[PDB]
């Protein structure tokens, strides 16, 4: 809904990619000591979820 | 003479358990030393009112200041700031608990005050070394001792935390994510300790 078509470029409805998705290093956001300092400020759950994706 | 705002000038017996595992880096261990120094700075440090003892455990107790020691509080500050960084690969909560139960608090001579142990865990003791953990916690409970676990780091064993609380009415856990939170919660911790004031 926020696409801005130009004269030479015309917007087309973008759709979610048609694809199908163990490293698991994303756990560092909640396991490493340095990262965990942020847990009081910002919840790492969304970030780790995006990392899993 | 309170340095900034607080002076818990009441009969008390206090022991610290600065962790010596490698999980707390050199800077983190220095922050912990700053915590303990700034903590005792706001207490009436004297055998008459407050007894302070720092016991670094790196798989073996390394008591630098004993609760029986009688020296100038400035000297105690200096010693606390001078606690060396062990940097051991594995600490032992059970070992330090046994040390405090048998060799530090086993010869009651001042019931006027209370017994409080600040277990500042920052690493997971191997399960093979946790055979007598509950036994020592209960034994300290019999001796009128309140254990205040502090889960400093993310690796701080949390199963033992709230398990010390489970086997006691007053055992309160202060689970933190980093040593930085110690400065934030210093006032809260000293307040909580002074709620259980022996007067």
């Amino acid at each position: 809904s926020w696409a801005l078509s130009s004269g030479e470029q015309w917007c087309e409805r973008a759709s979610p990619p048609s694809s199908s998705c163990l490293w698991e290093q994303c756990q560092l956001l909640k396991s490493t000591s340095v990262f965990a300092r942020c847990h009081p400020l910002v919840d790492p759950e969304p970030f780790v979820a995006l990392c899993e994706k | 003479p309170p340095l900034h705002d607080f002076y818990c000038s009441r009969l008390l017996d206090l022991v610290f358990l600065l962790d010596g595992s490698s999980r707390l880096s050199e800077a983190e261990f220095e922050v912990l030393k700053a915590f303990v120094v700034d903590m005792m700075e706001r207490l009436r440090i004297s055998q008459k009112w407050v007894r302070v003892a720092v016991v670094e455990y790196h798989d073996g107790s390394h008591a630098y200041i004993g609760l029986k020691d009688r020296k100038r509080p400035s000297e105690l500050r200096r010693i606390a700031s001078q606690v060396k960084y062990a940097g051991s690969q594995v600490a032992s909560t059970s070992e330090v608990l046994k040390y405090t139960l048998f060799q530090i608090f086993s010869k009651i001579d001042r019931p006027e005050a209370s017994r409080i142990t600040l277990l500042l865990m920052a690493s997971q003791e191997p399960q093979r070394m946790s055979r007598n953990f509950v036994r020592y916690v209960q034994g300290l409970k019999k001796k009128k001792v309140i254990v205040i676990p502090v889960g400093i780091g993310p690796h701080a064993n949390l199963k033992q935390i709230r398990l010390i609380e489970k086997q006691a009415p007053e055992n309160k856990a202060f689970v933190l994510s980093s040593v930085d939170e110690l400065e934030q919660q210093r006032d809260e911790i000293v307040s909580y300790l002074c709620d259980l004031a022996p007067e």
